[PDB]
């Protein structure tokens, strides 16, 4: 990919500052006029297959457009040195906007927030594109305006165990179980039905503005995310409302199959005060 | 507090070397070679001569919790007992957390099962005694537990001491750091699994779970084999599902005496509030006997590995 070969014109972008770190390389702000976020990322296993399913997914994400999801640009793959183009998001990720002290949720705010997020989650389903890590984290509230982030992005495969907790709890029980030292994140079964569980986690942030397990240790999280114990507990021991937890115990289903539809979700949302 | 003479003058022939060396930096060490890691190396220190044990972790995050946990570790200045391996210092450098501890002259029992292929009842027994007694000086003195008990953080020397090293002083590096890792092995009891408020009873269980794995040189869970107990490739939740579903271990019945497989099985109990705590343990039959004993512990140690 020479970034020539997708429908953004590309003369020069430039590279801005860092803006913080995670697993997934370096997100660099950047002006392509607009501000635009880069990820450089390197594939050490350099091995054609790599490449091959690389192409495949960034050209997937090419036909990707809708409001709630955040706009791909492009994708240059130097090997083993590649960068990601996405639109900028200005405005607050999710994750630090509930935990807001001034920040007013309620139980309206909250149901309009989520249906952005499904509608968002819907069309990337449509599209047959797993997300793989719907979080907090990954999605953005600017004032009206809700954009989901990242999404994809584990596919890649480039360059003990450590294990962060706020991961964790997106976590659907058929992945904390096949969790091991020397498994790939790759190897991990990401799914459709996964993906919803995680909009659980996430909606569980709505209603309390904290994870769902406190900060414990990787092992602890792992036991009561796998066993569905920990989820059971956190179902009981704090409630919020009927209608509202209905849709966090049908998101955190045990089974994945028992798990809604996105586009089910919709309507569950709806039937709501 | 049972201190005996000879320990409170090694006690303080270490508290007026700790102000002989005073502060250090990060170019008053030099390299020698690997301890390991889960990284720890030996070190030479200039200044003043002895050689000393450097352990280092690697953290890039704000500053702001970096002074909230070099603060909160100082306090191992005040932690000092012959349980508990010496503390020199803690200081952030090159964004990264140097531990500067005593030297342990065989390394962690980790290393020592290794070589040693298995450990007996009788010195297991001297062990059991340091870490109870270990484990009774934090919970009085400070009002902490350990939070990780495995043998690879129990340290020996040539000098007949035990000491455990890798206790959780530092609340904000345990929510930081400690978290985060899960390695192919668990130690955690398993109340602390299913996430409940766990005390020092969880870290009862951790002693004995390792007790086991001295005891037979091999990790217990899943229980061995029948003739593969003659002699002497899983998942992590597996092995978390299976303390906290399945029996726990225990020793051998033909081998060890009662005393030593009552000791763990009390160790062992699954519900906290009906497993031992420091005050009944202490009080054993097990404890009674190997408090009482005589072994050369020196003599074991360094014709089992080659010291001197
Ligand atoms: N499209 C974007 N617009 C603005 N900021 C972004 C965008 N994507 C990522 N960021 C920020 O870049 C930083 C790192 O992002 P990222 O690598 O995705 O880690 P994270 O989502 O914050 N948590 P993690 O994925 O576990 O490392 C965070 O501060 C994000 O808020
Ligand atoms: N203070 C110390 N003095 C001497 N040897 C030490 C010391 N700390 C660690 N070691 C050695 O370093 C290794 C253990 O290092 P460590 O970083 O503590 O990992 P670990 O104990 O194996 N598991 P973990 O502590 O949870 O990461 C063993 O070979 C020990 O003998
Ligand atoms: C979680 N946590 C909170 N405080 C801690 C602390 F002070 C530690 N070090 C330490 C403490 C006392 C003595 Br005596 C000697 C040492 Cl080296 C360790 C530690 O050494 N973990 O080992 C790495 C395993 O990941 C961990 C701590």
């Amino acid at each position: 990919v020479y970034l020539q070969e997708w429908d953004i014109p590309f003369e020069q972008v430039e590279l801005g500052e860092p803006i913080g770190q995670g697993r997934w390389g370096r997100v660099h702000r950047g002006r392509w006029h607009g501000e635009v976020a880069i990820r450089l990322l390197e594939m050490d296993g350099h091995n054609q297959d790599h490449l091959k399913l690389f192409k495949k997914e960034v050209m997937n994400y090419r036909q990707t457009r809708h409001e709630n999801v955040v706009l791909f640009m492009g994708a240059c793959m130097n090997p083993p040195h590649l960068a990601i183009i996405t639109s900028f998001c200005k405005g607050r990720t999710l994750h630090s906007f509930v935990r807001d002290p001034k920040t007013s949720l309620d139980i309206n705010k909250t149901r309009q927030i989520a249906q952005e997020i499904i509608k968002g989650m819907g069309y990337l389903h449509a599209k047959g594109i797993v997300h793989k890590d719907l979080k907090s984290k990954n999605v953005f509230y600017d004032n009206g305006k809700v954009v989901i982030t990242d999404f994809g992005l584990f596919g890649i495969s480039g360059v003990q165990l450590k294990l962060s907790h706020d991961w964790l709890c997106y976590l659907a029980p058929e992945i904390v179980r096949e969790m091991t030292p020397g498994k790939d994140e790759d190897q991990l079964p990401f799914s459709k039905a996964a993906d919803v569980y995680a909009f659980g986690t996430v909606w569980y942030e709505l209603q309390a503005r904290d994870w769902p397990l406190k900060n414990q240790a990787a092992e602890a999280s792992i036991w009561q995310i796998g066993s569905g114990e920990g989820m059971k507990r956190v179902l009981t021991s704090v409630s919020l409302g009927k209608e509202v937890s209905e849709i966090l115990s049908a998101c955190w289903a045990f089974d994945l199959q028992e798990r809604p539809s996105f586009s089910l979700l919709m309507d569950m949302l709806e039937k709501l005060p | 507090l049972e201190l005996d003479e000879q320990q409170r003058k090694r006690l303080e022939a270490f508290l007026t070397q700790k102000q002989k060396v005073g502060e250090l930096k990060d170019d008053d060490f030099e390299k020698i070679s690997e301890l390991g890691a889960g990284v720890v190396f030996k070190v030479s220190h200039k200044p003043s001569g002895l050689v000393m044990a450097r352990k280092l972790i690697h953290l890039e995050i704000k500053p702001a919790i970096r002074n909230q946990i070099i603060r909160e570790l100082q306090v191992l200045h005040e932690c000092n007992s012959p349980y508990i391996v010496g503390f020199y210092g803690a200081f952030y450098s090159d964004g990264e957390i140097s531990i500067c501890m005593e030297h342990m002259d065989g390394g962690s029992l980790d290393q020592v099962l290794k070589k040693a292929g298995r450990i007996p009842e009788q010195i297991l027994g001297k062990v059991s005694i340091a870490v109870i007694k270990g484990l009774t000086y934090l919970r009085e003195k400070h009002k902490i537990m350990h939070r990780d008990v495995k043998p690879s953080n129990i340290l020996v020397n040539s000098r007949g001491e035990i000491k455990l090293c890798d206790f959780g002083v530092s609340g904000q590096l345990i929510d930081s750091m400690a978290n985060s890792f899960v390695g192919t092995r668990s130690y955690m009891s398993p109340e602390r699994l299913q996430g409940t408020h766990y005390s020092v009873q969880s870290d009862i269980w951790s002693m004995g779970l390792s007790l086991v794995e001295m005891a037979v040189g091999r990790y217990p869970i899943p229980p061995p084999d029948a003739k593969e107990l003659e002699l002497m490739p899983m998942a992590i939740f597996e092995l978390l599902d299976y303390i906290v579903n399945e029996p726990p271990p225990k020793l051998p019945s033909a081998v060890f005496s009662l005393e030593f497989q009552d000791f763990v099985n009390k160790c062992l109990i699954k519900n906290p509030a009906e497993r031992a705590d420091l005050k009944q343990l202490m009080v054993h039959a097990f404890i009674k006997r190997s408090d009482a004993e005589e072994v050369d512990f020196a003599g074991w140690l360094c014709s089992t590995i080659g010291l001197n």
